[PDB]
């Protein structure tokens, strides 16, 4: 249970990214 | 006496001390099946 909440947290870190445009 | 056989059955095995160890290993299976579906979901993630 706590590998798979760690993968799932992970996966949200990764999704953010920084375009200015 | 007039019991069926298989009251007689659970008596004996009872009296072997057989019981907790039948509960607890029907009671995991249930688990580790779910723990198997968690590490699918966790194989799928891993791969994105």
């Amino acid at each position: 249970k706590y590998l798979l909440a760690d993968c799932n947290e992970a996966f949200i870190k990764i999704k953010m990214a920084f375009r200015p445009g | 006496a007039t019991a069926p056989d298989s009251q007689r059955l659970k008596l004996l095995r009872e009296v072997a001390g057989t019981r907790v160890y039948d509960e607890r290993k029907e009671e995991s299976i249930s688990l580790m099946k779910e723990t198997e579906g968690k590490r699918e979901k966790i194989n799928e993630l891993l791969k994105y």
